[PDB]
RNA sequence: GCAGUCAAGCGUUCAUAGCGACAUUGCUUUUUGAUUCUUCGAUGUCGGCUCUUCCUAUCAUACCGAAGCAGAAUUCGGUAAGCGUUGGAUUGUUCACCCACUAAUAGGGAACGUGAGCUGGGUUUAGACCGUCGUGAGACAGGUUAGUUUUACCCUACUGAUGAAUGUUACCGCAAUAGUAAUUGAACUUAGUACGAGAGGAACAGUUCAUUCGGAUAAUUGGUUUUUGCGGCUGUCUGAUCAGGCAUUGCCGCGAAGCUACCAUCCGCUGGAUUAUGGCUGAACGCCUCUAAGUCAGAAUCCAUGCUAGAACGCGGUGAUUUC
RNA sequence: CUCUUAAGGUAGCCAAAUGCCUCGUCAUCUAAUUAGUGACGCGCAUGAAUGGAUUAACGAGAUUCCCACUGUCCCUAUCUA
RNA sequence: GUGAACAGCCUCUAGUUGAUAGAAUAAUGUAGAUAAGGGAAGUCGGCAAAAUAGAUCCGUAACUUCGGGAUAAGGAUUGGC
């Protein structure tokens, strides 16, 4: 007979079912809108996720409080080393949705890929794609003419790439392949363009850039088996509740009489796909550089790397994209970063960032120093050294 | 904040709920601020309005002048003992909580302030400014 | 952007660390983590700490 | 309880801007009556708490039509249930009442929703005190005080979790269907402007924040501590020392890591089609008319975009396929 | 002065564990009190060992408020067996 | 032994080491803990929990049956050598 007080329901219904996502890689379910009238590039970038820091910066926002002022800001940096082109793939439009129509692969595909086909690596005869490499023999043929069948239909050209991770902290090493999106122009060119690349590399900085707003495809960090309270926000029973508290009391009315899809109850918290949008780009760090960490105006050679490693997670080798704020997944766990699927004009969107400092002190404690000069400069000399 | 105000002011992390007493700042006769309202405050069921620095509070109080008791009064906190983050990335917080009396607009009924008091509240209130000692 | 000195342990404070503290005159206090704020707190003194 | 028809009358003038007597037609099933059909080999009997969902006779929020609409404010009505609808003092209360905030503090249903969900304050056993009644035993929806709240391991539903069979095994995908989400306020500016004798006094565009909700996240700050990590302390036991045991983790200070908080930070998409309504051309009716044919604009609506799952009897592309 | 029916409620005490009306009226305490207290009393239906009024001390009795206190709560988190 | 102590805590003689066991450490529990700011706003109601606590010295109101009230309230001190 209606509800004494009137509060909103706890938790949103759009994000159902709460159970584990089918894979630990989260599907990309949409890329940017193709204008076939510019370079062809890719749309989204692999990645692993290594760790957080934080930011000084001037903030340049006419009419706020603190336009020309210094704020600081937390920052994740997702490990990014180059991805590694090994095929394409072609959809055709059909009245029952797209279709992968033929897929070519590379000559030669690299260990780390192969391994992503087998479960038993070790003991097997690791027979991957032996027998599909001798199509490269006869001169052309086998290729070119699928190369041409996605010329011809084929609405859409995906690229297959998969993450170097080698080139990373990682102990896994099977890689994680994924297609992405080709959006430059003609779909003749964007197969060309994904042939003259086969076994090749691609980096991140001819993929985003400064500035740039992109969004977060990850699955989120697992949590098993969750009571009512936490998974669902939940007000808490008193404390004189026989049989527990930490339910929800009135899991249905008498009619229907069925419990309802709706109502909240206890199972899987975490690993949940999630898409998180507009995560402005702070940093493309180069690998080869020694300076990731530092600043025209903080002007020493540091690595974005801090004292003691990123924590569960170690160095950062290679290019690295610094977002503001935080993303979905933690540290190891694979990560794709898409570009927009809008033309975010905000201002917020649109402000060009130049970061004053890189925190680089230990997460692994309350760091005191940023470097081991530093450190020692410092603390003076020890019985240790010397 | 309130209304009257001149601007607006970055969320601070909430330290008074209803029913918290803090002290008061001013000349105007009044030991004890007793907060019973906050008005920025929106709805939540079991929610405690709560207020933070330089919000507007209704208030009464609750220990001094007998011609000042027993009503309730509009009131401006200056100073908050809960820890709040401002956005230069700092943690502060101050040793009491404080309020000054004062009128629907913003003008305070005395003219003084003993203690130091937070900018954010400071720079949203003129009048209370004007009064200020060491500001934050 | 400066770096700041905790006031009770001589420590370096960076961006976003520790805590400032307001005292009831206008004294202004800066830790570098809990650790010395706490001691602080404590009514501890710093000339008898062996590490600040 | 709610809504109509008539129009005497109110409304300075004027029935119908807003109302509306006398009479009169209805609707509703959260009232309360009436009935006694079901249940007396028992359907747990009030209120609150908690949580979901629905109704619209809509309080707020969107876009409109109208006014005794100058402006500001308000009131009447339409499309509208997409989204909100609160914190408290007194009472067991439902109800009521006052304080207070607020965009608004709308009304109802779901066995007077919800007791193997709680609670047990009231009513509703036996103890006891009153008043009234009675010769008395005792009685009084009169007052008063104390009075045990049981079971799920079954089926289904719901939450999540595996999984036989479609040659085998692996990788990359499609998308049917189902779900879906954002919300509301202020300040600056427009502008002391439009309007107005004055008193007063808006809005669009632009800018900066905030509320309510949601999804992640842990660099920072904070919480937590069997890191029994370091140190300090009491008592006793190992002859002393060093170093340790015991005191249900003996106690205290700090304390990484992990988990975690509007106690922390980040993020929350943009196209179309329509509704009310206002219109274009335009007859019916050689005039007139937004409507009859045709048509434009157009809403917190809806449909897509986007977001989540992925049919375990929906599908596609691709790799390797056994001599011990 | 009179009637019923023998007398006609004195000393006291009260919206009291007894007051229907009733959430009584005034005062006090609160921002706000169907609560509490101090008062008032034509008291439905208080009242004198069917005991009345007062009362220091005592109470795991009922009831109000203050200080201290605190995860009761705002609003939840974390740890151990 | 500590201490006021046949208290609690540790020990000697003596007696036990017996109450299915193994591997994990989800939810929800039962039992034991702690929480920034606020401080009863929770609730029929401070239910539960939290705060106080030994000892020495100082200090101690109304009222009263003169016996009490009273550890009233409120303070300072406490190791080791
Ligand atoms: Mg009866």
């Amino acid at each position: 007979s209606h509800r004494k007080y009137e509060a909103p329901r706890h938790g949103h219904l759009g994000f159902l079912p709460r159970k584990r996502a089918a894979s630990i890689r989260a599907r990309v379910k949409a890329f940017p809108k193709d204008d076939r009238s510019k370079p062809v590039a890719l749309t989204s970038f692999l990645g692993y996720k290594a760790g957080m820091t934080t930011i000084v910066r001037d903030l340049d926002r006419p009419g706020s409080k603190f336009h020309k002022r210094e704020v600081v800001e937390a920052v994740t940096v997702v490990d990014t080393p180059p991805v590694v082109v090994v095929g394409v793939v072609g959809y055709v439009e059909t009245p029952r949705g797209l279709r992968s129509l033929t897929t070519v692969w590379a000559e030669h595909l690299s260990d780390e890929v192969k391994r992503r086909f087998y479960k038993n690596w070790y003991k097997s005869k690791k027979k991957a794609f032996t027998k599909y490499s001798a199509k490269y023999a006869q001169d052309g043929a086998g290729i070119e003419r699928e190369l041409a069948r996605i010329k011809k239909y084929a609405s859409v050209v995906r690229v297959l790439v998969h993450t170097q991770i080698r080139k990373t902290p990682l102990a896994q090493k099977k890689a994680h392949l994924a297609e992405i999106q080709l959006n430059g122009g003609s779909i003749s060119e964007k197969v060309d363009w994904a042939r003259e690349h086969f076994e090749k590399t691609v980096a991140v900085d001819s993929v985003f850039e400064q500035n740039e707003m992109i969004d977060a495809i990850a699955v989120t960090k697992g949590h098993g088996f969750e009571g009512v309270t936490h998974r669902w926000g939940t007000k808490k029973l008193p404390r004189k509740t026989h049989r527990g508290l930490r339910k929800v009391a009135c899991i249905g009315a008498w009619h229907p009489a069925h419990v309802m899809w709706s109502v909240a109850r206890a199972g899987q918290r975490g690993y949940h796909s999630r898409t998180s949008i507009n995560h402005k780009i702070y940093r493309v760090g180069k690998g080869d550089d020694e300076a990731n960490g530092a600043t025209s105006f903080d002007r020493t050679k540091k690595t974005i790397t801090p004292m003691g490693g990123f924590v569960h997670y170690g160095e950062i080798k290679n290019d690295f994209i610094m977002v503001k704020g935080c993303i979905p997944g933690n540290r190891k766990r694979i990560v794709t970063l898409r570009k927009s699927l809008y033309t975010n004009t905000s201002r917020k969107a649109l402000e060009e960032v130049s970061l004053k400092w890189i925190d680089t002190a230990s997460k692994f404690g309350k760091g005191r120093f940023q470097t081991p000069a530093e450190k020692h400069a410092f603390m003076g000399t020890l019985k240790k050294d010397l | 904040s309130g209304n009257g105000a001149q601007g607006t002011k970055f969320r601070i992390s909430l330290g008074l709920p209803v029913g918290a007493i803090m002290n008061c700042a001013d000349n105007s006769g009044a030991r004890n601020l007793y907060i019973i309202a906050v008005k920025g405050s929106g709805s939540r069921l079991n929610r405690l309005p709560a207020a933070s620095l330089g919000d507007m509070v209704m208030a009464t109080v609750k220990k001094g002048k007998p011609e000042l008791r027993k009503k309730v009064m509009p009131a401006i906190v200056v100073r908050q003992a809960k820890s709040w983050r401002r956005r230069d990335g700092v943690f502060l917080y101050f040793e009491d909580n404080a309020g000054v009396i004062a009128n629907p607009k913003g003008e305070m009924k005395g003219s003084a302030i003993t203690g130091p008091v937070g900018k954010e509240c400071a720079d949203l209130w003129p009048r209370v400014a004007s009064n200020s000692g060491v500001v934050v | 952007m400066k770096v700041e000195i905790d006031s009770f342990s001589g420590a370096k404070i960076y961006p976003g660390r520790g805590t400032l503290f307001v005292r009831g005159d206008s004294k202004i206090f800066r830790f570098q983590n809990s650790k010395s704020a706490s001691l602080f707190k404590q009514r501890k003194n710093p000339r008898r700490i062996a590490w600040t």
